[PDB]
């Protein structure tokens, strides 16, 4: 079905009382002067600003935001050196090498994430099979350089150290969704 | 060996094309000098598309040459209508490019790259 | 009565669409007679002409007209009918019951490679 | 368990309105056009 | 445990540190080398091994849908634990 | 009347920082005056409303 | 999903026409408002994307992301929906409608909007056509053509909607166009929250 | 929400419309921010038995499409067609046909 | 039935049958081959010399009138002679239908434009020519529309590189954005995603 947005069905013919009605729609700017109105309720009205960095805005734990690796409660790596993540990665932002370790271990010598290349999709979270690799809910993390945002495994330990208060109850709140 | 031809049935109107377009391009280049504020003289104007012509110069196809004739057209209104900007003029002569040695001796010091 | 607008921009009101549905036709028919005998062209265009010109000479109301037509307005209807009229011209011009000119490639529609 | 979703309460969410709903405010043209004059006369006055 | 190298720097958990006369130190003069201060392969030595009953042993590494992908450790050979080749917790069967 | 109430608010949130020395600090760093719950504060120092 | 021979399940269909329409709002707010910022009026932007913060609260909830969702994919969408955010959408629509309320009291029936939009830029519907306009332009131009209702994809053939259509095919009947297609999206999305059925997410096909 | 009576009344005779009613602020009938954990159900093909893959491989119905005619495998009084009936004229609608 | 499977249809497809049959003995000098395929979608592959007539009949016959040009595009199939395969989907608004149209061309013999039958063509032709160098006959005017300007090479051929053969920097010398050789600071790593069992038996090809 269809509607017409402007099109005027029939006429209302001529009349005084309608042509002095648009004689003073014309001359005394009604309609301009109900949009002024409405500028005053805007006015008086309360304004939907936040105090930033004071308030922030809402969010969900489905957020994704800076990246982290994670651990076993134990404290061993979670990540397994599978590259599911390197392979899955949209913009190619991973780079792992890896080696078994001093005690026989599958583990990463080389997890790099560009952050100058990453477009925070979630396919490495996603495609994490033992949750490693996640997107913390950390957004404000700005650099003045570009190398501070080019990750190491160092650096998304030390996320993953510093944010697991958080992600850990993120990843509790999400899990059964995913 | 016998193809459709684009607008030239052999090499003397295809060359006579190629005259036109040099001519064209010949008028121009001090048009573009003053118009855009290049540092070249129109002098080395004139020996570059010199030089982008005899970089062309080994064909002998009708149709490649009818071809580059079109696309030195296409570049020729770029440069007519200001669209090409400065950096877009002197990227013909890559002033800020290092050149490779053609020799063997300063390709064997200089890496693997043949 | 008469319909006041075709609902469409730039398309004016036809106030006879009867009659110039009839010219229309006739002179499609009449440059579809200069076709080739076995031109399924000219076959299948005489066959669609026809049976429009007999519905637009059965039904003299332009409301059950367009119903019957189901070319949407009347005048998108003349309007067809002389887009169908110049593309006879061309067609004729064309010629395109002739056979293929050219085979293609025998790889040329193979998909996949 | 029971499954556990999304789903829209068992009696449907309430009508939405989603009609053009101008106010159709404002005094007539005859009472606005008298009240201009008056202040004419009453100013001339 | 974090080790220093002679040139003072810091040595990480993948062994990575550089030379004396590596000139890529420049990029932490003025700076710091971070590194990771827990590592892994102490962290999971400290854990005790697992004393369980069965000849083969289920890992998931806890959590149920939150651990690792869940697989089973036979332990047969009674001089060496099971590891789990995913958490790298260590199960011994108990024969008493 | 409200604008009387209004007013209470106002002063109660004028006189809820503690003092004037309070009251200035929170409305010179956080340009808010605001007066809420006390959720609790953090080891760093932090205060949540 | 053509390509692959399989269909999405119903409930992904309707959460995937659902965000569509939701889409639709956000764009068609989009496009008004900063075609009047363009002409020179300001405060129906700042009150619409007042309202495109909403609907990308709704897109981070459900996705993560507020913008690049990456969220609808062949088979279905990436997960289900969170608990109560059917409400939050319940919530933000049946108060939306008096926003375009405003914004069309603001702009509509101003003689400077009608001056600045009215005649300018006609299009005829051969022109339209010939110059393969699509979506907005050929409805203003006044053709009767519209993808959901001619060739419906999902449960857009479950869900009833008007199209609207322009009779002048200038700014002013595009711009009205817009406006009633965001209340049409906002009738298709309460249709969707009050049909939602329940199932899966993806297509049972791993 | 916290709006006097005055100024109330106020905005609503300036902008005609009762606002109150539907407010642009968010403040308590939004869901809240912790909700109980779900338990989404299974697909159609989450059963032990007659669920065989090769009964529901859409992905392998795919055929390569029929050739109508060609130039070499063909090597080559009925009425005109067209490619689908013609399109039937949509109704205006009875909800509100004009604005 | 099958909750997995897309429905399918046969009245489309034998609509769709039926109207190329009719095309095909309308337009025997141009038509090379029409196939249906299971997607319910009619793809005409025509000679290059027939665009002209082919595009103008499906536009004005009363039985076609795809009035709308959705799109035009190419397709860079470098193991034939032809690589260039041209593609014009169009729509018909009074059937509510779909055409596919196909011709093909190698880098030196231009095909006619449809400009003068559709005006959407001279942007899609003009993307076509940019992206593949393929020229079209009778264009208003042909130039670049989404390459740089004075770039070298048509991007989208199959054999053009990813990252391309030149990147811009500002150099402070000469005080301008200039041209230079590419060099990645990490190279684009390819990857070979191929199982080497075969997946639909449907589209096994003979052997040679
Ligand atoms: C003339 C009107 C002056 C403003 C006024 O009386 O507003 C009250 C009240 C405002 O109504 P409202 O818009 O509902 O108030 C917003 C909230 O409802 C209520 O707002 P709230 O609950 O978020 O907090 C309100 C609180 C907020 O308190 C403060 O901001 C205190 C600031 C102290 C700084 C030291 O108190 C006030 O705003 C009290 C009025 C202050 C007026 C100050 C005027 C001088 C400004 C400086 C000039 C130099 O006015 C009226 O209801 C009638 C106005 C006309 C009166 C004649
Ligand atoms: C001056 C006005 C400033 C703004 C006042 C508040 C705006 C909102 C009012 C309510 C509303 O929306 O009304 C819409 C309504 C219009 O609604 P409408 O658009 O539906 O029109 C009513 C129907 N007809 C067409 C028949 C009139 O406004 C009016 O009824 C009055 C508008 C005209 C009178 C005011 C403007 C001209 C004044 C000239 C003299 C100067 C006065 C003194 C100035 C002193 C200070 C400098
Ligand atoms: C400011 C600077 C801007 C510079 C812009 C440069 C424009 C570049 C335009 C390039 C146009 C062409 O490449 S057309 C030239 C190619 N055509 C041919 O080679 C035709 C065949 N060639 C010949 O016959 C050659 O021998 C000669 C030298 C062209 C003619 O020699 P004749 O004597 O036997
Ligand atoms: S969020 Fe996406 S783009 Fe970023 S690292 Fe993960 S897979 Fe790569
Ligand atoms: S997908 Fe997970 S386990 Fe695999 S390499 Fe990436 S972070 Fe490690
Ligand atoms: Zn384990």
């Amino acid at each position: 079905t269809y509607k017409y947005v402007n099109k005027k069905e029939q006429e209302s013919e001529v009349d005084m009382k309608s042509a002095t009605d648009n004689a003073a729609r014309i001359l005394m700017w009604t309609e301009l002067i109900r949009g002024l109105g409405m500028t005053l309720s805007y006015l008086f009205r309360e304004p939907a600003t936040i105090n930033y960095p004071f308030e922030k805005g809402p969010l969900s734990p489905r957020f994704r935001g800076e990246h982290a690796l994670r651990r076993y409660p134990s404290g061993e790596e979670r990540c397994i050196a599978c590259k599911l993540c390197e392979a899955i990665c949209p913009a190619q932002a991973i780079t792992i090498e890896a080696e078994p370790r001093a005690d026989g271990s599958r583990r990463t010598t080389r997890y790099d994430i560009d952050m100058t290349k990453c477009i925070y999709c979630g396919f490495c979270q996603e495609a994490c099979p033992v949750d490693a690799i996640v997107e913390g809910p950390n957004f404000e993390f700005s650099t003045e350089t570009h190398e501070e945002l080019l990750y190491n495994k160092e650096k998304l330990l030390n996320n993953g150290d510093k944010w697991e208060a958080e992600i850990a109850a993120n990843i509790q709140a999400d899990y059964l969704y995913r | 060996t016998s193809v459709k031809p684009i607008f030239s049935r052999d090499l003397n109107e295809a060359k006579r094309r190629v005259r036109e377009l040099y001519r064209a391009w010949y008028r121009e280049v001090p048009n573009t000098v003053h118009l855009m504020q290049l540092d070249i003289t129109v002098k080395q104007g004139r020996d570059k598309v010199r030089e982008m012509f005899m970089k062309n110069a080994h064909v002998t196809d009708p149709r490649v040459v009818d071809l580059l004739v079109i696309k030195g057209k296409m570049e020729l209104q770029e440069t007519i209508k200001v669209w090409k900007q400065r950096t877009h003029v002197m990227r013909f002569f890559h002033e800020t490019e290092t050149p490779r040695p053609k020799d063997f001796l300063s390709k064997f010091y200089m890496g693997h790259d043949p | 009565l008469l319909k006041k607008t075709t609902g469409l921009v730039g398309l004016a009101v036809c106030d006879t669409p009867h009659e110039r549905l009839t010219i229309l036709y006739t002179k499609t028919l009449d440059i579809l007679k200069h076709f080739p005998k076995h031109a399924a062209y000219r076959k299948y265009t005489e066959q669609i002409t026809n049976e429009k010109l007999d519905m637009v000479k059965a039904e003299p109301d332009v409301k059950k007209l367009e119903a019957l037509l189901q070319g949407g307005e009347v005048e998108e209807v003349i309007l067809q009918a002389e887009k169908e009229l110049s593309l006879a011209r061309k067609m004729l011009k064309w010629k395109p019951w002739e056979p293929l000119v050219e085979e293609p490639p025998a790889n040329q529609w193979k998909w996949p490679i | 368990s029971k499954v556990k979703q999304d789903m829209p309460p068992p009696g449907g969410y309430g009508p939405i309105d989603y009609k053009r709903n101008l106010p159709r405010r404002g005094l007539s043209g005859y009472s606005m056009f008298a009240v201009g004059i008056g202040a004419l006369i009453f100013g001339y006055w | 445990g974090v080790q220093v190298s002679p040139s003072g720097e810091k040595i990480t958990h993948t062994g990575q540190v550089y030379d004396e006369k590596d000139y890529r130190r420049v990029r932490f003069v003025d700076r710091q080398k971070e590194v990771n201060e827990n590592f892994a392969i102490d962290l999971i030595a400290q854990q005790p091994v697992n004393e369980v009953e069965h000849r083969i042993i289920a890992c998931d590494g806890g959590g149920g849908a939150l651990g690792h992908p869940k697989v089973y450790i036979n332990l047969d050979k009674e001089t060496k634990t099971g590891t789990c080749g995913y958490c790298g917790l260590q199960f011994k069967q108990h024969h008493h | 009347m409200e604008l009387v109430e209004v007013l209470k608010r106002g002063v109660q949130q004028v006189t809820g920082h503690g003092g004037l020395r309070g009251l200035l600090r929170v409305f010179f760093r956080a340009n808010d005056i605001r007066i809420g719950t006390l959720v609790g504060e953090d080891k760093y120092g932090n205060k949540y409303y | 999903e053509k390509l692959l021979n399989i269909q999405p399940p119903p409930r992904a269909q309707w959460i995937r026409v659902l965000f569509g329409e939701i889409t639709r709002i956000l764009n068609h707010i989009m496009a008004v408002t900063t075609h009047a910022l363009d002409i020179g009026a300001m405060t129906p932007f700042f009150w619409m994307f007042e309202e495109r913060e909403k609907m990308f609260e709704f897109y981070e909830r459900v996705s993560g992301a507020r913008m690049h969702a990456a969220y609808i994919r062949p088979g279905g969408v990436h997960q289900d929906l969170p608990l109560g955010l059917l409400d939050d959408i319940y919530e933000f629509s049946k108060n939306f409608s008096l926003r375009i309320d405003e914004v069309e009291e603001m702009l509509t029936n101003n003689r400077i909007w009608r001056n600045r939009t009215v005649d300018i830029g006609v299009v005829t519907a051969e022109d339209a056509l010939n110059y393969g306009f699509s979506g907005v332009m050929l409805r203003g131009s006044g053709i009767q053509w519209d993808l959901r209702k001619t060739q419906p994809y999902d449960v857009y053939d479950q869900v009833e909607f008007d199209v609207p259509i322009g009779s002048r095919g200038d700014c002013y009947d595009r711009y009205l166009c817009r406006v009633e297609e965001m209340r049409q999206s906002l009738r298709i999305i309460e249709q969707c929250l009050n049909k939602m059925p329940p199932g899966e997410i993806k297509v049972d096909d791993a | 929400a916290s709006a006097t009576r005055v100024i109330q009344k106020l905005r609503n005779w300036a902008s005609g419309q009762d606002l109150q009613a539907k407010l642009q602020l968010r403040y308590q009938e939004i869901a809240k921010r912790t909700q109980p954990p779900p338990k989404l159900p299974v697909g159609p093909s989450h059963k032990l038995s007659n669920n065989y893959y090769c009964t529901r491989d859409g992905r392998r119905e795919v055929v390569p499409p029929s050739i109508i005619m060609s130039s070499q495998k063909a090597l080559v009084e009925k009425k005109a067609v067209t490619p689908a009936p013609p399109m039937k004229r949509w109704e205006l609608s009875k909800d509100q046909p004009y604005l | 039935k099958r909750p997995t499977v897309r429905p399918r249809s046969d009245v489309t497809h034998k609509q769709l049958s039926a109207f190329g049959e009719y095309v095909a003995e309308i337009l025997p000098k141009y038509v090379q081959q029409v196939q249906v395929s299971c997607l319910d979608e009619l793809e005409i592959c025509i000679h290059p010399d027939g665009v002209i007539p082919t595009l103008t009949f499906l536009r004005d016959h009363t039985n076609a009138q795809f009035k709308s040009l959705a799109d035009l595009t190419a397709v860079d199939v470098p193991t034939r002679q032809n690589r260039f395969e041209i593609v014009y989907n169009l729509l018909s608004l009074r059937f509510n239908s779909r055409i596919r149209v196909k011709t093909y061309a190698d880098e030196l013999t231009p095909i006619d434009s449809i400009v003068s039958v559709h005006i959407a063509a001279n942007w899609y032709e003009r993307e076509v020519w940019d992206m593949f160098g393929v020229f079209f006959f009778n264009h208003p005017d042909l130039r670049r529309i989404l390459t740089d300007y004075g770039f070298e090479g048509h991007p989208f051929r199959k054999d053009f590189p990813l990252t391309g053969y030149v990147e811009l920097r500002y150099d402070d010398e000469v005080k301008r954005v200039v041209a230079e050789p590419v060099e990645l600071a990490q190279e684009f790593r390819k990857f070979d995603l191929n199982s080497p069992w075969e997946a639909f038996p449907a589209y096994r090809q003979p052997p040679e």
